[PDB]
């Protein structure tokens, strides 16, 4: 299962 | 930008043997950017039904990809894969041989 | 009776032809087991090993809102980026993420990555005790106070000892038939003349599950390490691998020569001669 978070750069 | 030219490998899943039904591999590996022409021929023409892998990376961040088809290997028709990108001024030929 | 879990996320720019192509795969150590491509017909995680098709619509669902979310976060992590260098419109650009977790062979987390990459080079890393960032250059850093701003490590950190390891072990019974199945590689020599007083000798590893695998030749019992053309290990396509070795060596001093081999899938570590 994957990373569930999403962070712009 | 920092571009990597594709290794190319041609070669059959199983041992090959005339007749035999098998399948036709062309492994093209740590090419960077990921845009890639690859087609595999028989005596110089396009195979149509190509398959091939996801598009996936190794630890040093370069690119592979595996693809693939059906064939019957006979003693005089002739293999290769055609691997064309950015790093390549025309495209590159690797012939298929039985013992590589 | 070690493994891992990574996913490879691949994001790509094209100016004139569209938004920028997001694509993840998932890997229990050498099988991928799911992909997401954005530019699919219709945009889904799919299966791509047998064992996974088990898991319930929630799982699909929960995944393919992960890597939606993750189409237009990269979108705008290339956009930023292409401002980090001052490099303009039109040229193509590539940002690359691989996370996962490694696992020992008491099922326990050996260690945790997080590492991406900006057209092929290195740009941010999570160290190993994931709690701090290693940024490659000053557009780097912009990317690292932004993510400390979000706490990222910290919720990377409760992933990677978390979820991470307990779906991973999930993926490890399931599979079990496959994933814990070490296929030892079937091995043979080959001899073939060069000229009158030379000959090929090529060791060759075939039918092999993991990758990983170690192929050497000595002559007289020690490493020929600079004399070796080594190729590199290459897939089947039936998920088993292939490699091979070989030595040009004179004629007849073929019997001086040995070829060995190491794999999880051996009862022993071979070694081998040409049996002419």
């Amino acid at each position: 299962l994957p990373f569930e978070r999403a962070t712009i750069m | 930008m920092i571009q990597r030219t594709p290794k190319i490998q041609v070669y059959s899943r199983h041992p090959a043997e005339n007749g035999k039904s098998n399948f036709l591999n062309c492994y093209v590996s740590g090419f960077h950017p990921s845009d890639i022409e690859v087609d595999l021929l028989k005596n110089g023409e396009r195979i149509e039904k190509v398959e091939h892998s996801d598009l996936s990376f190794s630890k040093d961040w370069s690119f592979y990809l595996l693809y693939y088809t059906e064939f019957t290997p006979t003693e005089k028709d002739e293999y290769a894969c055609r691997v064309n990108h950015v790093t390549l001024s025309q495209p590159k030929i690797v012939k298929w041989d039985r013992d590589m | 009776g070690s493994h891992s879990m990574r996913y490879f996320y691949t994001a790509m720019s094209r100016p004139g032809r569209g938004e920028p192509r997001f694509i993840a795969v998932g890997y229990v150590d050498d099988t991928q087991f799911v992909r997401f491509d954005s530019d699919a017909a219709s945009p889904r995680t799919e299966p791509r090993a047998p064992w996974i098709e088990q898991e319930g619509p929630e799982y699909w669902d929960r995944n393919t809102q992960i890597f939606k979310t993750n189409t237009q976060t990269y979108r705008e992590s290339l956009r930023n980026l292409r401002g980090y260098y001052n490099q303009s419109e039109a040229g193509s650009h590539i940002i690359q993420r691989m996370y996962g977790c490694d696992l020992g062979p008491d099922g326990r987390l050996l260690r945790g990555h997080d590492q991406s990459a900006y057209d092929g080079k290195d740009y941010i890393a999570l160290n190993e005790d994931l709690s701090s960032w290693t940024a490659a250059d000053t557009a780097a850093q912009i990317t690292q106070r932004k993510w400390e701003a979000a706490r990222v490590a910290e919720q990377l950190r409760a992933y990677l000892e978390g979820l991470c390891v307990e779906w991973l072990r999930r993926y490890l019974e399931n599979g079990k038939e496959t994933l814990q199945r070490a296929d030892p590689p079937k091995t043979h020599v080959t001899h073939h003349p060069v000229s009158d007083h030379e000959a090929t000798l090529r060791c060759w590893a075939l039918g092999f599950y993991p990758a990983e695998i170690t192929l050497t030749w000595q002559r007289d019992g020690e490493d020929q390490t600079q004399d070796t053309e080594l190729v590199e290990t290459r897939p089947a396509g039936d998920r088993t691998f292939q490699k091979w070795a070989a030595v040009v060596v004179p004629s007849g001093e073929e019997q001086r020569y040995t070829c060995h081999v190491q794999h999880e899938g051996l009862p022993k570590p071979l070694t081998l001669r040409w049996e002419p």
